[PDB]
């Protein structure tokens, strides 16, 4: 049942126990940046605010894209997996 | 290493690449004023393929705006990131060529083309190791179809080892613009296919529905067909410009998708591409990139692809995504349309992938395909330029500079033939 | 024409209850119940061998007027054609461009006046056939466009007697063979696999596979040092001949 | 006085070559930067390093490969990246032009200008080692690089150095799944050369993995980061018994011995357990007699080949971890009394058995969990005519019309080269078949 | 097959003027073709095949496969039209031990080398008729250095047209051949 990680967006190559550990236990997946209500009240308090428009006509009718994508963290495929030491022990568990 | 120029010519070869650099710079960080902005290491380890150094910091675009008229190459430095190229490169005439393929081919074109021709020879000399040349020009423009098209014949004179990718807008039936279109359009692929390394057709009448179909944006606008073109630019190169599970060059890309000598026509795609308003709603996962990527309103053609069989096609997946998935949907898009793929090239699709997604992406698909379906661009232009000659139609023009009647069906037979020989591998078995 | 009389068609083992209104599939939700296939698009075939309606041919027009000057004599046993004039003197690069638009003609008698007519210029003619090459191809090349095996079998046996009639003739087709070569890369291998049975069709070569064979073989031999490579562009499945 | 040569050729030996050195790097308490730490030595033996390194006097060590490829991408993204300091800086031979799978591009026309330089680099290494008792080669044969470079190179090797072994672990095409659109035809092209050119060389098709990767570690998104690894620890376990102590052990010399019944016929495929994820590898005994199952397990085969189609001819089945001798013959027992596994008649027994101790490690950050025992076969099986049987037909289609043929013919190759390979591979085809007729 | 058969003089494997030329043959064609045709160099019937992809098309000796074609005729010879494309001819011999040879001969291949099953070698074939006498007996002993006891399989590839097949015997001339074997000259 529902892995919120594994379909939404897509997940590199990695075991299911641990890329499955990684998603529960991040942020996110809670927390209302506008405070609006399960009951479904608070609607009205809210503006439904998009903040990716500017305008357009007589030059140019795509504009930019929504905050939907990467940036920044840009960093080839081998960069992540290969490295010596600095992740967690596999067998650790502390006694 | 392995860098690459470019020369543009015509109204809407310098049109285009405007927004070609434009797209082009942002990725790699570079700011119109030339001052390294980026973001990331990788952004700046391959700034040598396009740009070029000099003493003071900033960055060059290796083009040479290449028009016969005036307006359209002092127009284009007023627009934004219009700085970038260099004032040597310009090279114009002041006559005109009054959409005349006489003009740009014979008589005003080889006039000017002695110089522009230097400059394209000290551009290739400075780089390490040449690799290849991208040619943008529109068939149905007489300055753009004649001098662009004698400007490649001389270059495959002196550079006989080095690609030449090209593309060009060929005029759909639905919509035209120029009632010379059929005369020079015809003439145009007599040189091209012989000389050009890789031509890719795109049609503006498959555009214009594709705003619609797709984008739903209610008002395009000459930005917006431009926008689609310049994208599907970055993704023949995509790969090349940064590291990746599995490199593939415009060598790679053209030693497996042309079966004979004489087929070296293909039509591209880009996705995702959904409207903007519901773009927080769709997910982003492989199937439904590839599912986009062959359906017939995608393409950038007006040629139905499932009006013919495809002999072959590339896809160059890109951004971070585990290379199984990528392979196995490729396999199960192979079956499903048996009978539509040729049967004598088993296993007829190409995979690559590329670990660099552009600026407001997470995962994206460039398309080129070589698929059967050509043959209704060239027999319906066929067809329409058959008609006009019969009457001697708009004929006085191209006889009165140094052109024959006789030339003109010389073309006819070369046209023609290249439209049958093209259908007859798409019905050979074994 | 006739008709079969449709309606009093009839059916036999089909038993003749009748389901009628009463049916549903509800309440009975199986996991095996049949399934509609979809509609499914047919595989497209397309023109490889479809006839090509050739165009109207020039011959006639200039012998219904006449001014072809040739006549159909009936003294031999076969119509033996019989010049008014003695050929030499006649110029070839008028009326030969004329002839070869014969090619089309099938219908008597033009078609019977088409090829021997050919045949006459090209065994005298010498020297005055070189300057005229230039202009052989247009006639030519649509016949081999017309894509049929009465039509195209004749040129192959039309094209061995244009080479080797005169000397230097073969190579200066070798510029030409980006026009001539495209029909021949569809039949190259349209033969029969009769086995062990004898095939007669020795005393006629209407054998379309094997006739195209020896036609590409002469050109090499005479089209010189540039035979070879030009020719691997076109037709890929031909292998070196004067080279061991 | 033992040691080896690593050779690592194309971007498929490159990245395949670049993990197996993070399972060797590990595996001697060597670091990136190649400096033993002073504190925390873990090292059983000396001389361990000995086998693929050699010393600098004080410090650091130095790994036993020469890079080659002619595509800078692939090999600029090393020495930027945190194993720098490892390679010595003037052996990572690369070019400029890619050889864009033009199988003579790489063997005719444009690796003649790089064959020379990695020849002299491999005479500098041949000297400092003592007694090298053979090479390693690997490359994937689906791209002309690794197929026109392995050939030149090998052929210039069997001349230049003589009668030492050398082994190439390639990476055929799959059956269906496959990237490239012209492997099929350098495949049938690079065959030849290795045929007649290298004493052992195993079958590594990516297909089959995906399968190997899926039953076991339940991870529907692999990538080559993972694949590569698990050929990783196959290498280590054909190397057990070069760098450590044992009961039993096995030369590298011991498998031209072993494993060859002909000269031509040397093409095997392998297979390995356990391999089980942490998340389950703690609910089991994993004995000695049930993990040999695995071993022979059709599924599990190294190579997309069902065995059960041929005969076994010989299988050299190695063990690393806690196995005592005696358990190791209840284990072969077993496996000849089973009548899914049926031998040749010339045969009676085929196996040549080996142990070590030092149990497998694990890799930070990866997939495998950690583990007491595991057996890697190299296993020779006439099941092998598939493969080649596969590849041969596939090439009749596109040859026909001989479609992509003039690609080639421009790279200076003569024509009747395309043809000669089909005698050779054909030729193979009709071998195996007299090998396993009864007499 | 053969065996226990008279052979002391000749031994007519193959022919091609009679009613049925080819019945222990087996064909197998995948895209080549086979017919029979008069030639414009001898004034005969002369079969002929050929085709393209040259290991795919072949002509095989024994009917079936799981039998033998043995034979004590120490010479093999055979007439074939020179038509100047990839040709190819491969006999299986047995020697003295049980062991199983082949040879397989390449128009199309420079370089030769031995092996415990496969020994190739390249041949020359001039234009207009010509004859071949494929020793078959020095070639076994200067390979293996095994003596031969009889000659297993012939095979025919595509690309060639043959008059006539038959073993020698012993060296034979011009002027020992009965008329029918001798290839008159046009
Ligand atoms: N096992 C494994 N195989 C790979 C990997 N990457 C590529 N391959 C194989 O390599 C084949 C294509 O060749 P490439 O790996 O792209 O590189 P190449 O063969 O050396 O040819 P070039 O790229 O031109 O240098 C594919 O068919 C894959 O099977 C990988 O990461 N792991
Ligand atoms: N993509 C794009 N194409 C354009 C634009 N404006 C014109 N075109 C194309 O340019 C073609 C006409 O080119 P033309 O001006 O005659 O070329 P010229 O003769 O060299 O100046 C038409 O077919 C249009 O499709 C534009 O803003 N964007
Ligand atoms: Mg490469």
């Amino acid at each position: 049942g529902y892995i919120p990680g594994l379909k939404p967006n897509n997940h590199y190559g990695a075991s299911y126990g641990e890329i499955a550990k990684n998603c529960l236990s991040n942020p996110k997946v809670a927390q209302n940046p506008f405070k609006l209500a399960s009951t479904g009240f608070n609607y009205q308090r809210h503006d439904f605010r998009d903040p990716s428009l500017t305008a357009t006509t007589h030059k140019f009718g795509a504009q930019t894209l929504l905050k939907n994508h990467p940036s920044i963290d840009q960093k080839s495929n081998q960069w992540q997996s290969q490295t010596h030491d600095s992740f967690r022990n596999p067998l650790h568990k502390p006694n | 290493m392995r860098e690459i120029v470019h020369i543009q010519g015509g109204q809407c070869g310098n049109q285009i690449g405007a927004k070609f650099w434009e797209v082009i710079s942002d990725e790699h960080g570079i700011d119109p004023t030339g001052t390294y902005h980026g973001d990331s290491d990788l952004q700046l380890e391959r700034i040598n393929v396009y740009y070029n150094e000099a003493t003071g910091g900033r960055y060059v675009p290796r083009a040479i705006l290449m028009d016969l008229e005036p307006g359209t190459m002092d127009s284009v430095r007023a627009g934004p990131f219009g700085q970038l190229f260099r004032p040597d490169n310009f090279v114009f005439g002041q006559t005109g060529a009054g959409n005349n393929w006489a003009k740009g081919h014979y008589t005003e074109g080889a006039e000017l083309i002695d110089s522009v021709l230097d400059v394209v020879r000290k551009e290739a000399e400075g780089c390490d190791c040449l690799q290849g040349f991208q040619i943008t020009h529109s068939l149905g423009g007489g300055t753009g179809s004649g001098m662009g098209t004698l400007l490649i014949s001389k270059v495959r004179e002196e550079y006989p080892d080095r690609i030449m990718e090209t593309f060009s807008v060929v005029p759909s039936p639905k919509v035209s613009d120029t009632v010379v279109e059929p005369y020079n359009a015809t003439l145009s692929v007599h040189q091209l296919v012989e000389n050009a390394d890789e031509c890719m057709v795109i049609d503006n009448e498959a555009l214009y529905d594709i705003c619609f179909r797709t984008l739903k944006l209610t008002t395009p606008t000459y930005g917006d067909l431009n926008h689609l073109v310049s994208a599907a630019m970055s993704g023949v190169t995509c790969c090349l410009r940064f590291p990746g599970q599995l490199n593939s060059d415009l060598r790679k890309l053209a030693v497996n998708l042309i079966p004979f000598p004489r087929l070296h026509f293909f039509m591209i795609g880009f996705a995702p591409l959904t409207s903007r308003g519901s773009q927080q709603y769709r997910a982003l996962t492989v199937p439904e990139l590839t599912q986009q990527m062959f359906d017939a309103k995608n393409m950038m053609c007006a040629a139905d692809p499932r009006h013919g069989r495809y002999l072959t096609a590339s896809a160059l997946f890109r951004g971070r995504m585990s290379t199984k998935e990528v392979d196995e949907q490729m396999l199960n898009v192979q079956n499903k349309n048996s009978s539509y793929f040729v049967e004598w090239i088993p296993n007829n699709i190409k995979s690559s992938i590329c670990d660099i997604p552009p600026k407001g992406l997470k995962m994206a698909v460039t398309f080129v395909g070589n698929s059967t379906a050509i043959q209704e661009m060239f027999k319906r232009v066929a067809e329409q330029f058959t008609a006009m000659f019969r009457r001697k139609a708009f004929l006085h023009w191209y006889t009165g500079e140094g052109m024959d009647e006789m030339e003109f069906t010389e073309a006819e037979s070369n046209m023609n033939d290249l439209v049958s020989e093209y259908q007859q591998y798409q019905d050979a078995t074994a | 024409q006739h008709a079969p009389v449709f309606e009093d068609s009839q059916a036999a083992t089909v038993v003749n209850k009748f389901q009628g209104l009463r049916q549903g599939t509800g309440g009975k939700t199986s996991t095996q119940l049949p399934v509609k296939q979809p509609f499914q698009a047919p595989n497209p075939i397309c023109g490889a061998f479809k006839k090509r309606t050739i165009p109207v041919s020039e011959f006639r027009r200039y012998y219904d007027r006449g001014d072809l000057p040739i006549k159909v004599d009936h003294q031999g046993s076969v119509n033996k054609i019989i010049w008014v004039i003695q050929p030499d003197q006649l110029d070839y690069h008028h009326y030969l461009p004329i002839f070869f638009d014969g090619l089309r003609e099938k219908l008597d008698p033009y078609r019977f006046l088409a090829i021997l007519g050919t045949y006459d210029l090209l065994e005298k003619g010498s020297n005055k056939i070189l300057p005229v090459i230039p202009q052989l191809i247009i006639p030519v090349k649509t016949a081999l466009n017309t894509r049929d095996n009465e039509i195209i079998g004749i040129m192959l046996k039309i094209l061995q007697r244009l080479v080797v009639s005169g000397d230097m003739i073969g190579e200066a087709l070798v510029p030409y063979y980006r026009q001539i070569l495209p029909i021949f890369n569809l039949y190259k291998n349209c033969n029969k696999n009769v086995g062990d049975q004898i095939d007669y069709g020795q005393r006629k070569k209407l054998t379309l596979g094997d006739l195209i064979q020896e036609t590409l073989e002469l050109f090499e031999q005479t089209g010189g040092e540039d035979a070879f490579i030009n020719i691997k562009y076109m037709i890929p499945t031909y292998e070196s001949c004067v080279h061991n | 006085m033992r040691e080896v040569i690593s050779i690592h050729v194309g971007q498929g030996g490159i990245q395949v070559g670049n993990a197996c050195w993070e399972l060797f790097c590990l595996e001697h308490g060597i670091q990136p930067d190649g400096q033993m730490p002073s504190d925390k030595t873990i090292g059983g033996g000396d001389d361990a390093f000995n086998t693929f390194f050699s010393e600098t006097g004080a410090g650091k060590h130095v790994p036993r490969a020469v890079f080659l490829d002619l595509e800078p991408t692939v090999i600029d993204e090393v020495r930027t990246g945190t194993y720098r300091q490892l390679f010595h800086p003037e052996q990572l031979i690369s070019g400029k032009e890619d050889a864009a799978n033009n199988f003579a591009r790489g063997h005719y026309t444009i690796g003649k200008e790089i064959v020379d330089l990695c020849l002299d680099r491999i005479r500098k290494l041949a000297d400092n080692c003592t007694g090298l008792q053979g090479f390693l080669v690997f490359n994937s044969v689906g791209g002309g690089t690794g197929s026109g470079l392995g050939s030149l190179l090998l052929e210039r090797l069997s001349v230049d150095y003589g009668k030492k072994s050398k082994l190439g672990f390639t990476i055929y095409p799959s059956p269906q799944v496959s990237t490239a659109v012209v492997e099929p035809y350098n495949s049938i092209l690079s065959t030849h050369s290795l045929l007649e050119h290298t004493d052992v060389a195993v079958m590594l098709d990516n297909e089959a993995i995906y399968d190997i990767c899926r039953r076991n570690l339940d991870i529907e998104r692999p990538t080559y980061t993972n694949l590569n690894r698990l050929i990783a620890q196959v290498i280590s376990s054909l190397t057990a018994s070069l760098r450590f102590d044992g009961a039993l052990n096995v030369d590298i010399t011991e498998f031209q011995t072993n494993l060859v019944p002909y000269p031509r016929i040397h093409f095997m495929l392998s297979s390995y357990a356990p391999i089980i994820s942490a998340e389950k590898a703690y609910h089991e005994q994993l004995s000695v007699a049930e993990i040999t199952n695995s071993a022979f397990e059709p599924a599990n085969m190294m190579a997309k080949c069902d065995p059960r189609h041929g005969k076994y001819m010989a299988c050299s089945m190695m063990y690393r971890g806690d196995v005592v001798p005696k358990d190791v013959n209840a284990s072969i027992a077993t496996i000849k009394t089973k009548r899914t596994i049926q031998f040749v008649d010339w045969c009676p027994t085929g196996f040549k058995v080996g142990i070590n101790y030092q149990p497998p490690t694990v890799v930070p950050g990866g997939d495998l969990a950690k583990v007491m025992r595991a057996v890697c076969m190299i296993s020779n099986s006439t099941a092998i005519a598939e493969v080649f049987s596969r590849l041969d037909h596939k090439f009749d289609l596109m040859y026909a019309k001989r479609a992509f043929v003039h690609w080639y013919v421009g790279e200076g190759m003569e024509e009747g080269e395309f043809s000669e390979a089909r005698e050779d591979l054909a030729a193979l085809e009709k071998d195996y078949e007299e090998v396993g007729i009864e007499t | 097959m053969f065996k226990n058969t008279f052979q002391s003089g000749f031994l007519s494997i193959l022919y091609s003027i009679g009613s049925k030329p080819l019945q222990i043959w087996d064909k197998s064609i995948r895209n080549g073709h086979i017919k029979r045709i008069t030639d414009q160099d001898i004034l005969s019937s002369v079969l002929e095949i050929m085709g393209t992809n040259v290991s795919t098309n072949y002509i095989t000796a024994p009917a079936d496969p799981k039998e033998t074609l043995g034979i004590k005729l120490p010479f093999l010879v055979m007439i074939i039209k020179n038509l100047k494309k990839y040709y190819t001819f491969e006999v299986q011999v047995l020697d003295d031990k049980n062991v199983r040879r082949r040879f397989r001969a390449s128009n199309y291949q420079s370089t030769t080398r031995v092996k415990p099953f496969i020994c190739t070698m390249p041949m020359r074939l001039d234009e207009g008729w010509n004859q071949i006498q494929f020793n078959l007996s020095d070639f076994t002993r200067r390979a293996y250095a095994t003596n031969y006891i009889e000659t297993l399989r012939v095979q025919i590839h595509a690309n060639c047209r043959i008059r006539r097949i038959y073993f020698s015997d012993r060296l034979y001339s011009e002027e020992e051949l009965p008329p029918e074997f001798k290839l008159f000259l046009p």
